[PDB]
């Protein structure tokens, strides 16, 4: 899914 | 140290060979990395390497130059300026493929009535401009590769107009660092300087610098040791003084692969 | 863990000193610059510092697209006397000056290669005819390939090498490249020879150009005019754009401070004084 | 392609001692040659190749 | 596989962190965009080559 | 119905595995990309098709 | 065909190899379009012959 | 083996160099010693020394002599016989002492209708006899050390009476193996028989001997090759037959002390 | 084997018909693929197949060809070559479909005094070149 | 969802 950073 | 240890007194050994200086400015390791081996993660030829380990990785003294007033600087290559010496030279010229870090120390002494200042500088890859304004990247091989001998740096570039029989060699400028870039910028490459009120000599160690794990020494120089003066040689008031530099250089974690019948390359 | 686009660090107040401490002092022979702050020389206020580092990095001083060559290709009548001309270019960055220049700041690099093509076309003649949308080939030939002779010949089937098909009039094509080369980095100066001259061999046998590894290094990239010959002829041209992504640079140089002179590092007589008069006493 | 700077070096085949036969025995023979690839070969950046072509 | 990312923004609107949206459309990491985002490092292998580490306090030479 | 999957990340930028994002729009198979996600099979089908397997170092003849 | 490695007739030193055969694959080697054929048509006149 | 293994297939590796056969009779240890390195314990110059290990650690060829009815027999020295290969030579030429074990490979092959046996002898200090009957001990240094070429025996001695400009060379006559002892018992130092009906080769290693841990090689030699034909070389019916007799030898675990300037000997 | 067995040495049994060799250089199996009956999962004709086991799946010899300094070469096609070959070529025509795999046995023998290698290939498909 | 791999 969503890799956030 | 309390106990009198200093930064200006050094001793260097290497293999049967030990260098000692009382009046040092400290010395470089050219970009923080100090020589080495070829690690298996980085490996390429897969034959068991020659590693000549004392027998090679020792201190070759080259021959004596002289700086006076007219001097315009001096520049060597390396493996070149080290082809000759020992058993370094012949390992290098049985195989295909060798590398090798260094150690580079400049001698240079005088008196504290003297003035002069030498930059010494190691520069990664230093090609030279050639003496043609009608034909490019045509300097031979002979004229590129001195040996110990080395060559040296012009204040003037004038170019070789005998279009029938070319000199086909190199025309340094020493401003321009012989290749187009102003000397004063310079100092971005490892170097240090001989200001002869501060300093008898210069050392830099090198590693290896490459864009490829190992390489043919015979066809490819890694580094050039380019030594000008920055201040000019100055003395009482003769004239005419001189004084001698002498340039030592130990290769360091040297090793070759392609062992075959020995080069023999035609030098002149 | 320090990024490009951090905060420079802060100036830290400073008061009067009476010390046996020396930062003004040093010995440039060593070989170090001396890592001094304005602090370390006069007294200084507390400031909070927000600017950064973030424009400067490799990447972003790379990061445009560079015109690194043009090409000229036309499609005429189909009764002239002339062939119609396809283009031929050997791949590189150095038939123009500016990028060269700031790769060259750097021995050595690694990157992936962005190419932008920007394509336009004219009328020759003052004629009145007119053409149909041109579609152009542009195909990468890699050393060993065979090299087209002919606009039409068989090499541009293309069954193996890679082949943009542009259409006039649309967005510029853009591809992307790998890091190609046969080394561990792309060497922007090599202090050698490909070929060892041997005393046993011929003068002529062992000789080859100072500072050339490959003869060839990357191929060249062929152009044509895929339409047919028109009445009307119109010529083209091809402006290839370079950009370096994902960029690895080692080694710092000094800048070219006189006009490039051919592939090498050579330069020619009379354009050797950069700089200009200045008097050591007038500011 | 044939290129200095990647030069790969010699082949030579040499009669170390020499080829005895006896009497009644072919004096002259036939050695073959064959040549393939290790486990560590690989090749890379398809092209094109000059063995075939179409001259219309 | 979406990608989420800061922005570090400056001027700000009269009107909490801005993000940006990022998806890779390609097998190779050469057709993939600049990341930008990029680390820093000291200068010190080119500003301070020298064996023996110095301290800006004390004489260079000793 | 995403399916994500890793790149081979070749030159890396001065910027952990990076990956890439595909959709199929098509009911009909033939109509999708190519995976290039493909196996290596052993040679010895066509390098040592012989009955019995043979030892490189033991006499080939014996 | 004798499957042999350097290692079996010399000294080899231990390299840790990092090169693929991902270009050779059946897939990659023909993963390009080929130019198969060249057709002509034309839209002539109303009041051609042909 | 009952999957195929035999002792008269064997395969040899040193280096980058691999010799095969399949006609041995086994393989000599010289006095069941295999060459080793030396040892803290025994060691007696105190400086570090030359490894060379690959680069001269392999397989020399030396030129092929011929065997014909007329021969009596062929031999070297060691080093002698290596002095001039490669890197080996240049090692043993730069440094005063060295050390070394060697693997000595005799071939020869002939036909199931050839006859003859040559005996292939490693002698410890094969010190030989001078042609001299009114002088002795006399024999020139440049006639001692043939190199790579080697020296043969004779069947004959024939004294040199030249007494103004006398030859100083060795006058080594076969049944007295060259020394004044008979060739029947030089069966007691490390040998084997190449018996043309049963096999092709000769394969002998040597250890490192001598009454000192390591010593000049310039100066002396510590293993001698003699090869005689015990039974004559025949072949069907022909007055005249020859066959090849190829020597190729590997130095093994050397080692060099005392580097300094080359060696250049007067050898003519 | 410590007990005798070799790889030079074989024996093949097929129907009524077995062959020696003592001078073998081992046997080649095809793709690493021995012969097999067509399965029920790739199975076309639903029609019961015939299958003349030893009748047809033996070893037929072809004539004796002649090996000389001035010998090109020869090739043979398959089935074609056992076409005449007792119930293996009668079954061969008398169906419009039919599959077989083989087992090829070349034969030569000299002397430890001539010399001469035959290169033997087994080729998929052979589409020969014509004369015009 | 997201097959992933
Ligand atoms: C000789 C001096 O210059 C260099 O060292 C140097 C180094 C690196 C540079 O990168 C060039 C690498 C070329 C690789 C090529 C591979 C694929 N290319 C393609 C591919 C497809 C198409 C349609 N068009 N071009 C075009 C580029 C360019 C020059
Ligand atoms: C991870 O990416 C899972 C979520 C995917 C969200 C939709 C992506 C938008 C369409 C991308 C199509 C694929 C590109 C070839
Ligand atoms: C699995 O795919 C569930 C998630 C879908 C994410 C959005 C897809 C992007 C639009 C695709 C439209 C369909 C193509 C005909």
């Amino acid at each position: 899914g969503s890799s956030s950073t | 140290e309390a106990c009198g240890y200093s930064d200006r007194v050094l001793q260097l050994t290497l293999g049967n060979s030990t260098i000692t200086t009382q009046e040092a400015a400290n010395s470089v390791v050219a970009y923080g990395r100090w020589p080495e081996y070829l690690r298996d993660s980085e490996a390429n030829p897969v034959d068991q390497p020659t590693e000549p380990d004392v027998a090679a990785c020792r201190f070759y003294t080259l021959d004596t130059v002289s700086w006076t007033k007219e001097s315009r600087g001096w520049w060597w290559k390396l493996p070149d300026a080290l082809r000759d010496m020992g058993l370094f030279g012949q390992n290098m010229y049985y195989h295909y493929l060798g590398r090798s870090g260094y150690t580079v120390h400049v001698q240079c002494n005088a008196s504290k009535f003297h003035q002069g200042a030498l930059g010494v500088f190691a520069v990664p890859e230093m090609c030279l401009a050639g003496d043609s304004n009608t034909t490019t990247m045509h300097t031979s091989y002979q004229n590129a590769n001195p040996g110990e001998k080395g060559g040296t740096f012009t204040g003037t570039f004038t170019p070789d107009n005998n279009q029938t029989s070319p000199a086909r060699r190199f025309c340094p400028v020493d401003y321009l660092l012989g290749n187009g870039t102003l000397l004063g910028n310079a100092f971005v490459f490892p170097h240090q300087i001989i200001n002869l009120r501060t300093n008898n000599c210069a050392t830099l160690v090198l590693p290896y610098v490459n864009s490829l794990s190992i390489d043919s020494m015979v066809k490819h120089n890694n580094w050039g040791i380019a030594i000008l003066p920055l201040a000019p040689l100055n003395f009482a008031s003769e004239s005419s003084p001189e004084i001698p530099i002498t340039l030592t250089i130990a290769p360091m974690c040297c090793e070759f692969n392609g062992l075959r019948n020995i080069t023999l390359p035609r030098l002149q | 863990a320090a990024t490009s686009r951090d905060a420079l660090p802060n100036t830290e107040a400073s008061g009067p000193t009476h010390s046996k401490e020396i930062p003004a002092l040093t010995a440039v022979e060593t070989g170090a610059t001396n890592p001094l702050v304005p602090s370390d020389t006069v007294q200084t206020r507390h400031v909070v510092q927000h600017r950064s580092r973030s424009e400067s990095s490799i990447e972003s001083f790379f990061a445009r697209g560079a015109c690194v060559t043009i090409m000229t290709v036309d499609n005429p009548a189909s009764t002239t006397n002339k062939d119609k001309l396809f283009a031929v270019w050997k791949i590189t960055y150095k038939d123009t000056v500016q990028l060269r220049r700031k790769l060259e700041f750097f021995t050595y690099s690694r990157f992936d290669m962005e190419l932008t093509f920007v394509v336009t076309a004219n009328f020759t003649e003052t004629n009145n005819g007119h053409a149909l949308n041109q579609v152009y080939q542009i195909m990468y030939v890699p050393p060993g390939a065979p090299v087209p002779e002919k606009w039409d010949d068989y090499t541009w089937q293309t069954s193996s090498n890679p082949s943009i098909f542009y259409t006039y009039g649309t967005a510029p094509a853009r591809i992307s490249v790998p890091y190609v080369g046969i080394s561990n980095a792309y060497s922007h100066f090599y202090d050698g020879f490909s070929k060892v001259p041997l005393k046993d061999q011929s003068a002529a046998l062992g000789d080859s150009l100072y500072g050339a590894a490959s003869l060839n290094d990357f191929g060249i990239l062929a152009v044509r005019v895929v339409n047919d010959h028109n009445p009307t002829k119109v010529t083209s041209k091809i402006r290839v754009y370079l950009k370096p992504k994902h960029i690895r640079v080692w080694c710092p140089r000094p800048p070219r401070a006189v006009a490039y002179y051919g592939p090498g590092v050579d330069y020619k007589d009379g354009t050797l004084t950069p700089l200009s008069t200045k008097d050591l006493t007038t500011y | 392609i044939d290129d200095s700077f990647t030069e790969g070096g010699y082949i030579s085949v040499f009669y170390q001692t020499r080829i005895v036969v006896p009497l009644s025995t072919p004096r002259e023979m036939d050695i073959l040659g064959f040549v393939s690839a290790c486990n560590d070969f690989s090749v890379r950046l398809l092209r094109d190749t000059t063995h075939i072509e179409q001259k219309a | 596989g979406a990608q989420v990312s800061s922005q570090k923004v400056g001027a700000h609107e009269n009107s909490s962190t801005i993000n940006y949206t990022t998806i890779n459309y390609y097998r190779d990491s050469a057709s993939n965009a600049a990341s930008k985002q990029d680390f820093s490092q000291d200068p010190s292998k080119f500003t301070e080559p020298i064996k023996d580490v110095l301290i800006k306090t004390a004489p260079m030479l000793n």
